[PDB]
RNA sequence: GGCCGUCGCUGGCAGUCGGCAGAGCGAGAAAGAGAGUGGCGCGGACGCUACGCCGCGACGAGUAGGAGGGCCGCUGCGGUG
RNA sequence: GGGCCCGGGGGGCCACGCGUCCCCCGCGAGCGCACGGGGUCGGCGGCGAUGUCGGCUACCCACCCGACCCGUCUUGAAAC
RNA sequence: GUUACAGCCCCGCCCCGGCAGCAGCAGCUCGCCGAAUCCCGGGGCCGAGGGAGCGAGACCCGUGCGCCGCGCUCUCCCCC
């Protein structure tokens, strides 16, 4: 058998593990939500530069 | 590199008959297959047997 | 008997889907959707009625075959590939077509066809450069826009348009979408200040310009 | 009207001191001596043109003596500018210090 | 040692382990000047096996982290008493640098050491960095960029960037 | 160890309990706090060189 | 002061070749099953251990490795011992198969049982066949002195990861 | 990663079991796709010189020396073409 | 911190049936997509009857790198 | 000589004085990292193997996108 990368390939990483689906589908929703967060944390700091 | 010496990797155990005599090949060609195909252990004992030299299956006495 | 809805978990990254699989089970609401359990015709012939067979067996039967080949997956053909732009092509862009026999003309892009290729006309008026295919790897975009979303584009005009039948004599079908997509394109190059005599112009690199250096 | 191609000098093979290995050659672009700027030219098709004695097919046109191999920069070479192309004939060494065309076609730009 | 890259200066403390005979050892502490905290315990383990009967397998340390700049900002006058073998005996020196940080100061004093007398890091041994007041300093090199209103020019600024003219046409000017 | 290892192998078998009888060898030394009871560590010098001999 | 607890796990990189090398050291190396050049094995520590690594430290290159390291071991170098073959870890009936009698069925298992080093680290260590890596990508500081001074055999502790990622 | 050979698995295949038919024995877990008795259309590639064919792994320096295989080569004889 | 984060008064879950009793407080079906047991296209473009196409190997030549003359005896041979 | 028409350093009390921010897109003032890690893109070389069957059963002879693996819709009903 061809020897396929599991940390390349993602179907062959969920074939030998599958908790790394909701290991990988958490830090995706969790550093867009951060992201987010940086986001506002910056905008609230632009408005009390303007107050 | 790799660090295996290749002095002993070749076993030198008898594959198939040194006789070209047919019949014994017949024996063979049937324990052959009786021996990769049943669970027993008495086949392979006899395929081997019937593998070796004269002098390593000597005669048997009837006493 | 149903109508389809569409996928409920958004594609949130290839392969990976938004939702796992209690809140999909809750979203799909499984909880309530439980369930529990001619190679003949017959022929009439004026004899009786014959049963002809469909398929009838081979005739010939050549000396060797080959075996079947194994089952690979992702093997698709090419008219189901997916089709990349670059972010810098958009529709309005102008190009600069580098291998054809239009070498280093500067030219105008209308919209990426089905087979990927490039629908591409700088002017007829201008580089004498038809509606013409091009691709996008020989091909070199220049920052230089026109706001072309304006435009009625026709549809029947397609990647089995510009296919190649088997001396090439203009049809008038060419004449006619070459000018009804040239009157649409020209006045709007026309109102940018010296566009037309960029677009008349043939690319070249002389002395000292270096392609990594000079950025467009 | 002008030229559509980059000037490349072959400057040797891929070698050790003692040993070449020519299936690799090393270019030296005209204005690229440094490897932020060769970045540009990796998997441009670069071109070696000659002209020889008996008249080979031109594709669209007539039988002219030039003749080509053609290349495909590979990967940069060193710390200076300097890059590798394969070709799909090695190229000869009658070829050393001379010009090969290094093609802007295959773009991403 | 290989005093490599810049130095970092380290906490390095650490005990002989207990016996029933002494039921809770003394901690030792040091300052290592090092390239990381692999060769600071080992650097360690060298000068406490020199100072103490301590050795690694009869001893653990217990903490080891590096110490920062408390005042990286503030230019500096550094003092350090040096321990090094020559080709012909070994010697101690006072030796006096002017950086930012301790571990910048000795960092510069290895290079220093290595310069003008030959000598590797490892006949080099750093017994005392203490910064040092700008009326307490010894060395003229050091003392001299003690003014107040300092003011010098650049001289002869021999250009650098060569080859990115190779074959150019002026002559470079030296004078800025 | 062979009489130590009989006396452990009756006793708590009757017990049930798992009793360790083969010899191990010397682990890594397990997590510890070491305290620094009031005084700090006392500071280590290299000592200046001066020529006994 | 919290001093934590010693390592228990150490990955050995082999980092010197097959010629001229000692007959102790030799059968130290081979104990260790690294018979190449940049052959990684996992290895326990204790008493016996530490001293068998002691005894070959100018060969080997070795540390404490992490846990993304052994991820990174097991799923792109991971090939396991089967039958006496190299057969390379692509599904969780191949560590069944042969480890189960350990309750190691799947990748992460066998992971577990190496990192955190358990009661069947023996056996789900000695299915890994040793590790076939690549050369140092960036390349090594030294090949022929130890790490403390300056080059890259012997325990570098930590440091072990740098090389691992550099390598696998 | 490809190919060549060697070695090992004394690995696999006689199951080409066809309207006298039922097409499987890769699968983490000692052993049976067992037999019984009460409550239209006539079809289905290759194979297997079993001294053959096939599949997996690892391996491959060599003097003196040893052994094997040569559908390598020369000349005559018994047979055969 | 750990106990399925012991227990009582907005986000995520490899959690989904009904009934009886002790105790604690073995057959649902179908249909498309595919990072899934090693590449395919159900995509194309040119040039070709007296001057061109292919032919690695073998004929001659050129260039770059390499490269001392074989047998032998010898610890050691390109050996003055 | 001691804040004056510059400043620096330390101590005590002010909530570790407080507001950012945080090993910094003042894209380099100084580190180790990732179960505390994911996404996207570009270049290069390769494509070895070749009967893996699916569903329909003795109430049928169909068909080659078939295993493992991920999850999509329908076999409920509305709304945008
Ligand atoms: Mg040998
Ligand atoms: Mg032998
Ligand atoms: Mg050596
Ligand atoms: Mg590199
Ligand atoms: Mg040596
Ligand atoms: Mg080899
Ligand atoms: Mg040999
Ligand atoms: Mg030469
Ligand atoms: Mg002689
Ligand atoms: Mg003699
Ligand atoms: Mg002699
Ligand atoms: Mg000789
Ligand atoms: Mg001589």
């Amino acid at each position: 058998v061809l020897k396929k990368n599991p940390l390349k390939n993602l179907r062959i990483m969920l074939k030998l593990n599958p908790y790394a689906k909701t290991m990988r589908r958490n830090t995706i929703l969790r550093q867009a939500r951060n992201h987010k967060l940086r986001v506002e944390r910056a905008a609230a700091a632009l408005a009390a530069k303007s107050d | 590199g790799v660090d295996i010496r290749h002095n002993k990797d070749r076993k030198v155990r008898r594959k198939e008959p040194k006789s070209q005599d047919i019949y014994l090949r017949l024996l063979v060609k049937l324990y052959r297959f009786l021996a990769r195909r049943t669970n027993s252990t008495f086949n392979q004992v006899v395929l081997k047997r019937l593998f070796m030299s004269r002098t390593n299956r000597p005669p048997l006495s009837l006493s | 008997k149903g109508k389809p809805h569409c996928s409920r978990n958004p594609v949130l990254v290839r392969g990976i889907g938004r939702y796992s699989r209690s809140a999909m089970y809750s979203r799909k609401a499984l909880y309530k959707r439980k369930y529990a359990a001619l190679a003949t015709v017959t022929k009439p012939v004026g004899g009786g009625t014959r049963v002809v067979k469909l398929r009838k067996m081979p005739r010939y039967y050549p000396t060797e075959d080959v075996p079947r080949k194994l089952l690979s997956h992702g093997k698709k053909p090419f008219s189901q590939h997916v089709r990349k732009l670059r972010a810098s092509i958009t529709p309005g862009t102008i190009l600069i077509i580098l291998t054809g026999r239009h070498r280093g003309k500067r030219v105008v892009f209308l919209k990426q066809l089905s087979s990927g290729l490039l629908l591409v006309t700088g002017p007829l008026s201008l580089n004498r450069v038809p509606l013409r295919r091009t691709h996008q790897k020989f091909v070199i975009a220049t920052s230089t826009k026109i706001d072309i979303s304006g435009v009625k584009i026709p549809k029947h005009l397609t990647d089995a348009y510009f296919k190649k039948k088997k001396k090439y004599e203009i049809t008038e079908q060419r004449k006619v979408d070459q000018k009804a997509v040239d009157s649409q394109i020209l006045p709007k190059i026309k109102a940018v200040p010296q566009l037309q005599g960029y677009l008349r112009s043939v690319f070249a690199l002389t002395n000292g310009v270096y392609p990594h250096k000079l950025v467009f | 009207s002008g030229r559509l191609w980059c000037k490349a000098i072959f400057a040797g093979y891929k070698r050790g001191l003692r040993n070449q290995r020519e299936h690799t050659a090393l270019l030296k672009i005209e204005g690229v001596y440094a490897r932020d700027e060769t970045e540009f030219y990796l998997g441009k098709r670069c071109a070696y043109v000659y002209k020889a004695k008996n008249n080979t097919v031109t594709p669209g046109g007539k039988p002219n003596k030039t003749r080509v191999i053609w290349g495909k920069v590979t990967r940069a070479h060193g710390n200076s500018g300097m890059v590798r192309a394969k070709f799909r004939s090695n190229l000869p060494a009658k070829a050393i210090g001379h010009r090969i065309r290094v093609m802007l076609y295959p773009s991403r730009i | 040692m290989k005093a490599s890259g810049t130095l970092r200066e380290y906490k390095v403390v650490g005990r002989c382990l207990p016996t029933p005979k002494c039921r809770t050892p003394p901690l030792y502490r040091m300052r290592i000047f090092a390239p990381n905290h692999v060769v600071a315990k080992s650097r360690f383990w060298y000068f406490v096996s020199q100072l103490k009967k301590m050795k690694k397998s009869s001893g653990e340390i217990v903490y080891c982290g590096q110490v920062f700049e408390k005042s990286p900002l503030r230019v500096k006058n550094f003092g350090i008493w040096l321990r090094y073998d020559s080709r012909s005996g070994t010697h101690n020196m006072y030796r006096e640098y002017r950086d930012l940080t301790t571990a910048g100061a000795v960092t510069q004093c290895y290079r220093d050491m290595g310069a003008r007398h030959r000598a590797r890091a490892h006949s080099i041994q750093i017994m005392k960095v203490e910064e040092i007041a700008a009326s307490k300093c010894r060395r003229p090199a050091v003392k001299q960029f003690h003014d107040s209103k300092i003011k010098f020019p650049l001289p002869h600024r021999v250009l650098r960037r060569q080859h990115k003219p190779r074959f150019t046409t002026k002559r470079p000017n030296t004078f800025f | 160890r062979v009489k130590e290892n009989d006396q452990k192998k009756k006793e708590a078998k009757e017990k049930g309990t798992w009793v360790q009888l083969k010899r191990q060898p010397a682990p890594p030394r397990e997590a510890h706090f070491v305290r620094t009871n009031g005084k700090e560590p006392e500071l280590l010098e290299p000592i200046p060189y001066e020529f006994m001999a | 002061f919290y001093v934590p607890a010693e390592p228990k796990l150490a990955f050995v990189i082999r980092i010197r070749g097959i010629n001229g090398v000692s007959p102790k050291v030799r059968k130290v190396l081979q104990l260790l099953r690294l018979r190449q050049i940049f052959n990684g094995t996992f290895v326990k520590l204790n008493k016996a251990s530490i001293n068998m690594l002691r005894i070959v430290e100018p060969y080997i290159a070795w540390g404490y490795p992490n846990l993304k390291s052994v991820n990174e071991l097991i799923y792109k170098r991971g090939y396991g011992k089967i039958n006496k073959k190299r057969i390379a870890l692509t599904d969780n009936t191949l560590i069944a198969r042969s480890l189960g009698k350990y309750n190691i069925i799947c990748m992460e298992d066998l992971i577990h049982e190496i990192y955190t080093v358990g009661k069947h680290f023996k056996e789900a260590n000695n299915f890994l066949w040793p590790f076939k890596l690549s050369s140092p990508r960036g390349g090594m500081k030294k090949k022929t002195t130890h790490f403390v001074e300056g080059g890259d055999a012997g325990n570098r502790e930590d440091q072990i990861n740098r090389l691992i990622r550099r390598m696998n």
